[PDB]
DNA sequence: TGCGAAATTCCATGACA
DNA sequence: ATTGTCATGGAATTTCGCA
DNA sequence: TGCGAAATTCCATGACA
DNA sequence: ATTGTCATGGAATTTCGCA
């Protein structure tokens, strides 16, 4: 059997709700599966039409022979089945209740949801304009398990933003207190 | 003036008179008998009025000047008095063309990876489509691959809207443009020193500057226009279409598509390649290492047989860039002071500041 | 389909396919190990639709689209496959550019005798000036002797009021002119079959066809702008100067001017030529003549290396002449009729009539 | 001395009143003298203005050395001096009263008021129209005394309107009764 | 070690308005 | 302070299949 | 029968928007 | 049923002036 590859298979998922920022509402997460490479879109609803828009986007960059998700309902209705056929891409689903992606995904995953818990607090109104920020944090991020980070394995050479303070991603006592506050 | 007609009128030698014609006088005029006919010497102080009259006439240049003098009259070294009065005439060395081609193009090297240099543009006004006029249109040096975006206008702030989308994926050393509105703006090199991305500039009025881009603007309208024949012009839809297809399709001369010069490998789109299926991420990577550092690479081709090639301290003059009905096509001569490389040099303007300027918008002044 | 490729599984020989290769079955696909690597050879009846999908991704030529299908596939003459269908797409057809020059110009033989051959044409518009915008340019074939006169529009009823006090001085045989609307009229048509005046058309869209005036265009334009610098665009009163001023310039080639040309002796202009002074006017027309026959004449020069010239039979597509944004460049394809000169020819529109054409304005049809 | 030649003296004068016809009562007639060519503008005014404004059109053609006239107010005012001096045109007057020019001018001359006179007649309003084809005729004419006319001796060719009708120039007896009608 | 045909490479042409 | 590019389809040249 | 310089001719370049 | 042209100024080549 042969060796894993990038757009193998994309792993997606919804981040939200989330208050609001210039009208978004959620994040939907795609990482690729041998890479660990992240792209996150924002859209207003966990929708078939709003997973249709945002995946627009990304295939058009790029076709994954296999998309990957738990059974939300956007990604089980018969409409974004027929978008995934009309492209020639295989729909994945682990079965209800029992979510599993792979270690480097459920990894990465994690990663991303604490990294945006950081970010919130504070300023949780202004994500969106973020978002760019995020994705390369997360891409330029190294792999313990790889020597690699998702940049470098997607595009076979060093990135222009190194992060070379692979960070604390945990919250400080102030930062605690500031969302125990905007939580009431 | 008279001095010099006087020894003449009495047999005796001048320099530049040759010996072998005789010089009379005649209705108060000195005269010579030359094989096309008898012409008048004008005294040297009346030289240069009859010089420019000529010239005035229609403002000729040195043989149809020449000809018109020599109607009437004769004297030593007529051409150099001719060329001295035409590289004085101010109208007509900022009216006439040139006649020496550009030294040859040169053709600079490859990026060395993807993300070293983007170049940028828009192409439109375009037919509306869902209200949007133009494309921004990304292309990354090193591989090809571009990205597309329709906007409203070619302003910086959508600019920085789609590079904000962009730069998510990766953050390039050097965007290359031209100088339109939209990246020449402060606010455009603001939003490029917050992010480490440093700005560079076609000199003024010059498409072939940003090449790499214009060429797939090409081919972009080309396959726009094919999806659209015969139906209404919708463009908007197949921005991504357009996209996709074009970074998946391969320049015959490389034997590689810009997707896989991106990536050393093909998504899952019709017709993947499936050469290195045996071989590990890593393994293909090198093999990618291997195929972007080997890439045809075209030399500079044969000069023309008239061309001219810039010289510090030359008269040169610039293009003027949008000349009105009736009026000069180039601007008063300018000083060449640093030739950059032989297609590019610094001059002292007219204005007079220092001026990046291609060598295709300039000639040499006439007549040094 | 399965008749031949069967044959092949049980290893007898079929034309095309060499037998020093082997022809596994697999997944329920005759397949190849070939060089490159495995390729699923198709069944015959398959064959068109995979060239045409492969085609179809971004449009693409010869090679971009075999290297599509080369991923996956190998069949005996693919790119004969591949060419067929390039050959049938017709939005390939008419949108994309031609890759073959047209042949060498020619240079027609100068008009024997001034009143030969009239060439006229409208410059403008220009600023306006005491009212008027363009001007109607009158060039003697033979002489290059030039009539100005300022119009208000380019129209007929213009044109015809300024030939009307040109054709005071003599009647031509022949006006020449593009077909622009003043000239094509029928009112301009029954001007000239009321005088004996054959009207002569230059083939659509190739201004190069009336070069003469053209030519005089650029000239008139040029003195123009020389004596208008620093000035505001007064062009009305110079008219009449720039007029008297070219047709008193010499051609450096020819060594006459084309008042000269026309009568054989300068008028009392600066600078007037006295040669002729002891000759009988009949001497001097008699050396008219003489100089009028031996002027130099420019020959066809030589063909680019990849120039074509038009077959009768041959399948040519017309340029097509203001084509919309993102709409193609060229008509879908049509025969050509009759070859009137290497570089002229008749076809069969699209409309469908018959239509004399330039063939800077045509393309070869690609692939037969 | 030297043979005469086309621009060596032009000779010009004033026919008219005529009636009004498209605005104009004069014409300027100019005649090359060597070559008898003939030159015709309407005008519409026997003034210095109206010579110059003339004048100017076939001077923009051709420049006389010499013009040759009767002492006509046009023709001896300072302005029409001016004029002539700015473009090396030497002026010329016969003496009061004793207008000479030469054989051929003055047959010329004779030639333009009876072509006029005949084509005048039923149409006495309409010259301004046939001033082209009157000057074509006139300078197609065979000339007795050379064996040319006036448009071969110009351009040294054969014309394209050769006017093979060296025609009557005599009025019949029904325009005389037009014409002692047309002056009650 | 050499032939005819197919495959590949060469490269002038033209458009990025 | 910066700099032309590359799809296209006939033609030229090289390679392939076979002996 | 030959040299240096001047004169003439050659001709690629570019604009007729 | 029609078709490129020719001013321009360096460079290449020829001629001139003298011996
Ligand atoms: O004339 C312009 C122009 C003006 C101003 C712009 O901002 C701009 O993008 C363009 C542009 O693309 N082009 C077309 C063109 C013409 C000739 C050439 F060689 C190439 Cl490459 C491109
Ligand atoms: O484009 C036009 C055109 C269109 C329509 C007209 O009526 C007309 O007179 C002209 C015209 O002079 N030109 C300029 C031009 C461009 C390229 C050339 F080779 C030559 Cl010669 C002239
Ligand atoms: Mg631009
Ligand atoms: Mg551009
Ligand atoms: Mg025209
Ligand atoms: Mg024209
Ligand atoms: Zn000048
Ligand atoms: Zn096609």
């Amino acid at each position: 059997d042969r060796p894993q590859k990038p757009f193998d298979k994309f792993f997606i998922d919804y981040i939200g709700p989330l208050p609001p920022s210039q009208g978004y509402l959620y994040v939907l997460v795609v990482v690729d599966g041998m890479t660990g490479f992240t792209w996150l879109y924002p859209t207003k609803a966990p929708s078939t039409s709003a997973t249709v828009k945002s995946l627009n986007v990304l295939t058009s960059i790029a076709i994954p022979k296999v998309i990957h998700s738990d059974q939300g309902a956007a990604f089980t209705s018969s409409t974004f089945a027929e978008w995934a056929k009309e492209r020639g891409i295989h729909l994945e689903f682990s079965t209800p209740y029992h979510p599993q992606s792979s270690g480097k995904v459920e990894r990465k995953n994690s990663d991303i949801k604490r990294l945006l818990t950081k970010l919130l607090v504070g300023r949780p109104t202004k994500w969106y304009d973020l978002l760019p920020v995020v994705q390369l944090a997360l891409n330029n991020t190294y792999s313990p398990v790889l020597k690699y980070t998702p940049h470098q394995l997607l595009f076979g050479i060093d990135s222009n933003t190194p992060f070379a303070n692979q960070d604390t991603l945990d919250l400080t006592r102030e930062e605690e207190l500031s969302l125990l506050q905007e939580i009431r | 003036l008279d001095a010099e007609l006087d020894q003449l009128l009495q047999g005796h030698y001048i320099k530049g008179y040759p010996k072998q014609y005789t010089y009379f006088l005649e209705d108060g005029k000195v005269k010579v008998s030359r094989p096309e006919g008898v012409k008048i010497i004008p005294p040297q102080s009346d030289r240069q009025k009859i010089v420019l009259q000529a010239h005035n006439l229609a403002h000729t240049g040195r043989e149809a000047t020449l000809l018109k003098i020599a109607n009437l009259y004769w004297w030593p070294n007529m051409r150099k008095d001719v060329v001295k009065q035409l590289g004085r005439c101010q109208q007509c060395l900022i009216t006439n063309a040139s006649n020496k081609a550009s030294g040859p193009i040169l053709r600079p090297d490859r990026p060395q990876k993807p993300f070293d240099k983007f170049f940028i543009d828009y192409i439109g006004p375009l037919p509306p489509s869902q209200g949007y006029l133009y494309v921004l249109v990304v292309v990354d040096g090193m591989t090809g691959f571009t990205w597309l975006y329709p906007t409203k206008a070619p302003s910086t702030s959508a600019t920085v809207k789609s590079l904000n989308v962009l730069t998510s994926i990766a953050i390039p050393k050097v965007i290359h443009s031209d100088q339109g509105a939209a990246f020449t703006s402060s606010t455009f090199a603001e939003w490029a020193k917050e992010r480490g991305i440093h700005l560079e500039f076609s000199t003024p009025y010059h498409p072939q500057s940003s090449g790499k881009v214009e060429r797939k603007n090409s081919d972009i309208k080309r396959l726009l226009t094919k999806l659209l024949v015969g139906r209404p012009t919708k463009w908007y839809d197949l921005l991504p279409v357009v996209q996709l297809a074009l970074n998946n399709t391969y320049s015959p001369v490389l034997k590689y598509t810009p997707h896989q010069l991106l990536f050393g490998i093909d998504s899952n789109t019709p017709f993947a390649n499936q050469d290195t299926l045996d071989l590990t991420r890593e393994e293909e990577l090198s093999l990618l290492q291997e195929i972007r550092t080997s890439l045809y690479h075209p030399s500079t081709p044969p000069a023309s047989s008239r061309s001219w090639s810039p010289v510090v301290g030359q008269l040169v003059q610039e293009r003027v860039a949008r000349p009105a009905s009736l009026r000069p096509r180039w601007h008063k001569p300018s000083t060449v002071l640093k030739v950059l490389n032989p297609r590019t040099v610094v001059i002292l303007d007219h204005l007079g500041n220092n001026r990046t300027v291609s060598i295709d918008n300039l000639k040499p002044t006439s007549h040094q």
